[PDB]
């Protein structure tokens, strides 16, 4: 069984690191490795400052060689906003560093 | 004395050994006392405010926790519930969204099953907060939230109770009547282009409910902040009752509450939802429940009501704007779903069900645990003269992961009423496109005296804060359709009048040209303006604590410079002076809340003017001054043959419902009569308050305040920040009927 990022609207990241669309999610919670679209530890969309446009890619980059830690640190938090109601980087609102 | 838990037959479930055991409940409130004797299973209290105390100085968090899980002297639904206390408000009910983000992260970390949020907010564009709430529900958190205590005004829903993934809880009294404070109306995220969803989800007891006191005993409180904990405790007890816990997800729980709810007679679905919480029937439904998809509303009956107001307040004809029903899809098979195919609209030939064409828009992925299905229903060309009930059913196959897809095929009955198209006059196009409002930007109150509510935030839709006005129009025969697109995107030959009220938006040059052509062709304009003044705007700047920022108005009460840009093609204009006071018109009382005047009007206008108070001087230098002959209203028929009409009025509060003092529904009826039939209204053309229409000569024209930021929230102007210019005219929306 795999601990998958339950949140994902489109993507899913398992404790291993695979990022897979929602159509390629297995029964045991693991991602479909066989499909080419499932690349693990994919930092796609992650800017050099440590912010990513997707929460699941934020988790996968954060899992680069901790799953709950990466899940929590990639959620938009207090430090992710300015004036309490606007992101300091909307296009990269999910940051792992 | 009353026992809320006992009244809902929570005892009948306590006899079964189900008492909220092994169910985690989080309370997002002002905190709890360390050793309150009314609770046996308070696991942790956390403070997310800047005040160094977990305790409850106001007594609100204590009351909420008691209603949910009290055991002594006034029992809660789930005495064995695991209480989690989140002190995210201060003693004054002040909470920062960043504190909410941290607290919600904590809640997801602790894997709470039920989360009560008794105090929400009007700011649904607080994107970090809404993203956090979606993240929360997606993680299997049944979020019960109060819809707000801003009723009985429509458009007063509070975030996050207005989200598809959150159980919105309204308030009834112990007599099963919707509480006056309880928020109502559709969601307003989807304006102007779209239509709002159905809220609240359910309504429970929220007036006089006894709950734990700060130190002990019990006390009675009121508010949807009271109804919400009742539903949260009932949901906690229900979760404890169910045998297979995997079947318990936000969607399945919401569906059990939706199906088991007892419909309140005489209450529309946007006040009550599906009905009042029924705990025993909910237990039975959860007992028999199997993973499935369902629809809120589960049927589309534009006839059966008052439950289906506003959908029964008018029938649908040919040439009408598509009737959009935003149906919330509750998918209990998985957090992510998928509509398998273009939903199959199967009409009923035997009973004339082919007179309706149903277009479908919907989520590409149904998430989190739910989604939307906007059904756009339109009559056909043949039925343009066919009265009757068109009946069909829309078959939606929602599929969810497992290997085989979890196919749930759901019937959505669609029983709509159809009539032949009304004449031009009966059809009124309410301008929603050019409305700008809070949450996004600071658009000040249309009445400067109302210090309590310094924002225009109730949607300004005919079903939200103009609900009384829309109901009045419906009772007057007018069919009120909504323009959610620029002027270029509506057949002006359909409507006799276009009603633009408290318009804060700019105008495309193409929009202005198209509107001028429409007016020459026969389209009419009723522009209920509102106050504008650079100096008053500067003095009315306020400190927003939610953002800890000094907000200046992005425009005044109405975007008078933009309205003047639109009106210059007809030589008309608006002033910048603030005026206010009681007055009368044709033996009817009135109240000029906070409006401007008509700086420029052509000579042939049937104008009316009266004396008011120079509220601008009051705002600036706190002095007093009565102004003689301030033009507030103006009528003008375009000289071009077959031309339109233009009515200018300076304040929008006499139609709004927010904090009404007087009523001008009579005057709006008269003005719609003028703009749709030509017959002059004697109330203004034979009035003794007529005068020479102004000229605007020598009077400095109002200008956009230097450094304004309206372009940041404008669908028309680009966020250029330097000499902002209108965007290119957008393409008109289109639908592929299925
Ligand atoms: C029914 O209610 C739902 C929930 O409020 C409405 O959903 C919203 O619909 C708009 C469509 O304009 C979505 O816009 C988004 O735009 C971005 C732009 O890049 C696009 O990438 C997204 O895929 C999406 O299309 C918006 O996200 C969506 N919100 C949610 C929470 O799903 C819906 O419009 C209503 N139905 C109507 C008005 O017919
Ligand atoms: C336009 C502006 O900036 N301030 C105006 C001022 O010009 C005007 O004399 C006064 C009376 O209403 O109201 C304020
Ligand atoms: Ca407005």
């Amino acid at each position: 069984q795999c601990r998958n990022s339950i949140q994902g609207k489109h993507l899913i990241t398992d404790e291993l690191g695979y990022v897979c669309e929602r159509k390629d999610l297995l029964v045991n919670g693991c991602c479909n490795v066989n499909v080419p679209s499932t690349k693990q530890y994919c930092c796609d969309g992650c800017w050099p400052n440590g912010c990513c446009s997707a929460y699941e890619y934020c988790v996968s980059c954060c899992l680069q060689p901790h799953f709950e830690l990466c899940l929590a640190k990639c959620r938009t938090s207090s430090q992710s906003v300015q004036h309490e109601n606007t992101y300091r980087d909307p296009i990269a609102k999910y940051c792992y560093g | 004395p009353r026992q809320v838990a006992q009244t809902l037959q929570a005892d009948v479930l306590w006899q079964m050994g189900y008492t909220g055991a092994n169910v985690r409940v989080a309370v997002f409130d002002t905190g709890l006392s360390e050793k309150h004797p009314h609770f046996k299973n308070v696991k942790e209290r956390t403070n997310w405010t800047n005040e160094r105390t977990l305790d409850d100085g106001l007594g609100h968090g204590t009351f909420v926790a008691g209603v949910i899980a009290s055991m002594r002297e006034c029992q809660g639904f789930a005495p064995d519930a695991e209480l989690h206390i989140f002190r995210v408000f201060t003693n004054n009910q002040v909470s920062y969204t960043s504190w909410f983000l941290d607290a919600f992260n904590y809640a997801i970390l602790k894997k709470i099953d039920v989360l009560n949020l008794s105090i929400g907010g009007p700011d649904f564009m607080d994107h970090p907060f809404v993203d956090k709430v979606w993240e929360l529900t997606a993680n299997n958190v049944i979020m019960v939230s109060a819809i707000g205590n801003d009723g009985p005004l429509y458009g007063t829903l509070n975030n996050p109770a207005d989200q598809m993934d959150v159980i919105g809880v309204g308030g009834i009294d112990f007599e099963d009547n919707i509480a006056r404070f309880s928020s109502r109306g559709m969601t307003t995220w989807e304006l102007p282009g779209g239509y709002g969803r159905m809220k609240p989800d359910i309504v429970t007891y929220g007036a006089g409910v006894r709950g734990s006191g700060v130190k002990g005993g019990c006390r009675a409180l009121s508010g949807t902040s009271v109804a919400s904990p009742v539903v949260a405790g009932a949901v906690t007890l229900l979760v404890s009752t169910v045998q297979k816990r995997e079947l318990v997800n936000p969607a399945s729980m919401k569906q059990a509450l939706i199906a088991s709810a007892r419909r309140l007679p005489g209450v529309n679905m946007f006040e009550q939802g599906h009905g009042k919480l029924d705990l025993l029937r909910a237990y039975q439904i959860l007992n028999s429940y199997k993973p499935q998809a369902s629809l809120s509303p589960s049927y589309i009956d534009l006839t059966e009501c008052p439950y289906m107001w506003p959908y029964c307040s008018q029938p649908i004809y040919y040439g009408g704007m598509p009737t959009v029903v935003n149906v919330t899809i509750l998918n209990g098979m998985g957090v992510t779903g998928r509509i398998v195919d273009k939903p199959d609209w199967q009409p009923y030939l035997p009973q004339n069900g082919d007179n309706i064409e149903v277009a479908f828009s919907y989520s590409s992925v149904l998430w989190p645990w739910s989604g939307y299905l906007a059904i756009s229903i339109s009559v056909t060309k043949k039925a343009a003269s066919w009265e009757g009930i068109a009946q069909g059913h829309v078959m939606i196959t929602v599929a969810s992961p497992a290997g085989a897809e979890q196919t749930s095929t759901v019937k959505l009955p669609i029983k709509v009423k159809i009539i032949p198209t009304p004449p031009r006059s009966k059809r009124v196009l309410w301008d929603q496109y050019h409305n700008l409002r809070y949450p996004p930007g600071y658009f000040p109150r249309d009445n400067l005296r109302m210090k309590n509510d310094p924002l225009d935030w109730n949607g300004d839709h005919i079903h939200t804060n103009f609900r009384d006005m829309y109901q009045h129009l419906r009772s007057m025969g007018y069919f009120v359709e909504v323009l959610g697109a620029p002027f270029t995107c509506f057949d002006a030959s359909q409507y006799g009048t276009l009603l633009m009220v408290d318009s804060e938006e700019e105008y495309f040059p193409e929009e202005i040209a198209k509107l001028r052509r429409d007016v020459d062709n026969g389209l009419s304009l009723v522009i209920f303006s509102d106050w504008y003044n650079t100096s008053v705007m500067r003095k009315v700047k306020f400190y927003d604590e939610n953002t800890r920022q000094w907000w200046m108005p992005d425009t005044g009460g109405a975007n008078i410079p933009a309205l003047n840009e639109l009106l210059s093609v007809w030589n008309m204009g608006f002033s910048d002076g603030l005026y206010e006071g009681e007055f009368t018109l044709a033996n009817h009382d009135m109240y000029y809340a906070s409006g401007c005047s008509i700086a420029k009007f052509p000579e042939d206008g049937v104008v009316i003017t009266q004396t008011f108070k120079d509220q601008g001087l009051e705002v600036l230098k706190q002095e007093t001054a009565v102004v003689e002959n301030v033009p507030i209203l103006g009528l003008y028929q375009i000289p071009a043959e077959g031309g339109g009409r233009i009515v200018l009025y300076g304040d929008s509060n006499c139609l709004d419902d927010s904090h009404r003092q007087k009523d001008c529904f009579w005057l709006l009826d008269a003005l719609l009569q003028y703009t749709s039939y030509g017959v002059t209204p004697p109330s203004l053309s034979h009035s003794g308050n007529r005068q020479r229409p102004p000229s605007g000569a020598g009077s400095v024209t109002p200008e956009r305040m230097e450094g304004n930021h309206l372009h940041r929230y404008s669908k028309v102007l680009e966020a250029h920040l330097g000499d902002p210019k209108p965007r290119p005219l957008p393409a008109c929306p289109r639908l592929s009927w299925a």
